[PDB]
């Protein structure tokens, strides 16, 4: 009840010849709108880099070790803070 | 004289306390069999509302709160649109009973009761709201501060929490402010019934009045008190309606300029819901001579005078949105004029500060079918400003892994259309049972225009 | 008549609504069951006071 006709069955497309690639593919559209229940939205940051992921390269940061941090003043909070011990 | 020429602007013709009392006492006590077409027509409209209210309840209640189409990134959407905008309606309903009755303005006086009522019906189809857009309905009580074998309490910092303690001091306070002012009201459907189960009726609603001079004080410093009791509430009801996003750090909610944008927005949308319901009650009720064109001429004004403050509202909250260097802020103006939902920010636009900025001309404010265009512009449009706040800040926020659309489902839009069946369900049980115009006040004012004709 | 006292009811159940809501949630959230809820300091000042004034405005006029 999970996997009954989910996708489509790519083992009907296996030759034995050719069992993982081959160049004789015709794609012809025959459809439009499918469903495709997709969990991300937006595959594409947007600009907020220094919040998702900081990427930088080995040869940027064996010069400086924190280049990806922001050495920034600290925040003001109005509600304090509680003692975590 | 330039104050009787005034409130000559608001009768008309030759009147007396008899022929205003009539007119009002003939919109009731009109007997079944004998009740005038359209009432009938109309309250089985409104029950096929009210079964398709109820049903889109009893669904929502049996298979859930996901059968409205709220995604995770926007997990408020209808539920909460036409929360705020029921709210928003009843609110100038409020001005019209409160906040005007502090400027002892006469042109309030016919609007009362058509708009003390107009709140109640967009309380009661708006306060079913927060409490079913919970998941689980049947422990909203636990948003009330009671004492219980749990030793667990409401939260006093949500904003939603505020909005139990707003609504009901609000739809408790409408219900007692509406019905202070039918005391001496239905005391006189009571003499003018000459049937005794209908006097009883009224005999009973109204609880023994007879008058009085030592009861007419007493009436109205407990009414101006009320009326300056009801004036900070729904100041403070639409902006803690309003709070319940200002609180949230998203970049579309977290603007502090909600409280009295929101509350702008209340008597722009509300004082659109009185015109829009009043241009009906002239043509279908002949009270050609009590909601004269001067009442509107005066709405418009102040709707014009309330839809430049939310016109001030959308032009700061992109103001500070750009004036913020945040690059979420910079989004959130990219996202309302470009991205998927851009046509609503477009048509809101369009609705509210391009098509009813003909108010301020007298073109369109005497004209009755000029000033309900404009007026069905602003529950449409309005609408819209909450969609604009509510779903374009959520559906695209801070993270853009968690980026959704929220298509409505057939339930958001049945629960909605629902709603303004239990809203003209009540509407017309007001306009049958009860006066639409308050007749001691008016008869006042016909008081007020003998009095000062009588100074000359 | 020489006026009412019943303003000055609603008055005396103004201030017993404006002091006994703000009073109520300060019990709970320091005397009854003080909780960490968001970092929020116990005696949240704001955010009482929209809770305090809607039960002004409510036994004020359940006393008007």
């Amino acid at each position: 009840r999970v996997g009954n006709n989910v996708g489509f069955n790519a083992y009907r497309l296996r030759t034995s010849a050719t069992p993982w690639f081959g160049v004789g593919l015709e794609v012809a559209k025959v459809g439009e709108n499918y469903k495709l229940a997709s969990t991300q939205g937006h595959f594409l940051m947007e600009g907020r880099k220094k919040d998702l992921v900081r990427y930088g390269t080995l040869a940027e940061y064996v010069e400086d070790e924190k280049f990806l941090q922001v050495e920034k003043e600290e925040p003001i909070s109005l509600i304090g803070e509680y003692e975590y011990n | 004289s330039a104050y009787g020429k005034m409130l000559e602007e608001l009768l008309g013709p030759k009147q007396t306390y008899e022929s205003v009392t009539r007119t009002i006492g003939d919109i009731v006590l009109t007997p079944i069999r004998k009740t005038p077409w359209g009432w009938p027509v109309g309250f089985v409209i409104a029950a096929l509302g009210l079964l398709m209210y109820l049903f889109s309840l009893a669904v929502l209640f049996t298979v859930g709160v996901g059968v409205w189409g709220i995604n995770i990134p926007v997990a408020w959407g209808f539920d909460i649109i036409n929360f705020v905008w029921w709210i928003g309606i009843g609110h100038a309903g409020t001005l019209i009973s409160a906040i005007l009755l502090l400027f002892r303005q006469d042109w309030r006086t016919s609007i009362n009761r058509a708009a003390e009522a107009m709140t109640i019906f967009a309380v009661a189809c708006a306060g079913i709201y927060p409490l079913v857009h919970t998941g689980r309905p049947w422990l909203d009580y636990w948003m009330l501060p009671y004492p219980g074998t749990l030793g667990m309490w409401p939260q006093f910092r949500s904003a939603l929490e505020w909005d139990v303690f707003a609504i009901s001091t609000y739809a408790t306070v409408s219900i007692l402010f509406w019905y202070l002012g039918l005391i001496p009201d239905l005391a006189s459907l009571r003499d003018r019934a000459t049937n005794i189960w209908v006097k009883r009726f009224y005999g009973f609603l109204a609880l023994g009045w007879r008058g009085g001079a030592r009861d007419w004080n007493r009436y109205e410093v407990a009414s101006l008190i009320l009326a300056g009791l009801s004036t900070p509430l729904v100041l403070s009801v639409h902006s803690i309606i309003s709070l319940d996003f200002a609180i949230s750090q998203l970049p579309g909610w977290h603007v502090t300029v909600f409280p009295p944008y929101f509350v702008a927005g209340a008597v722009y949308c509300g004082f659109a819901m009185v015109i829009l319901l009043l241009v009906p009650l002239r043509r279908w009720y002949k009270l050609h001579d009590l909601i004269t064109i001067k009442h509107f001429d005066l709405m418009g004004k102040v709707m014009l005078a309330s839809g430049l403050v939310v016109a001030y509202g959308y032009f700061a909250e992109i103001f500070y949105a750009w004036y913020s260097a945040n690059i979420y802020e910079y989004f959130l103006i990219t996202n309302r004029t470009m991205g998927p939902y851009a046509w609503s920010y477009w048509a809101l636009i369009v609705l509210n500060v391009a098509i009813p900025q003909l108010l301020w001309f007298k073109r369109f404010r005497v004209s009755l079918p000029w000033l309900f265009f404009i007026s069905i512009c602003i529950n449409i449009g309005m609408w819209f400003e909450r969609w604009v706040i509510i779903v374009l800040s959520l559906h695209r926020d801070f993270l853009p892994s968690s980026w959704g659309y929220y298509t409505p489902s057939v339930w958001d839009i049945s629960l909605y259309a629902g709603s303004f069946g239990w809203f003209f369900f009540l509407f017309f049980l007001f306009i049958r049972l009860l006066p639409a115009i308050s007749i001691f006040e008016v008869r006042d004012l016909v008081h007020k225009t003998e009095t000062e004709k009588a100074l000359a | 008549y020489r006026g009412t006292r019943l303003p000055w009811v609603i008055f005396g159940a103004g201030l017993l609504g404006a002091s006994g809501m703000f009073a109520l949630q300060t019990w709970i959230n320091l005397v009854e069951y003080p909780l960490n809820i968001g970092g929020r300091p116990l005696f949240s000042w704001p955010a009482f006071i929209p809770a305090t004034f809607e039960g002004m405005v409510l036994l004020s006029a359940f006393a008007a």
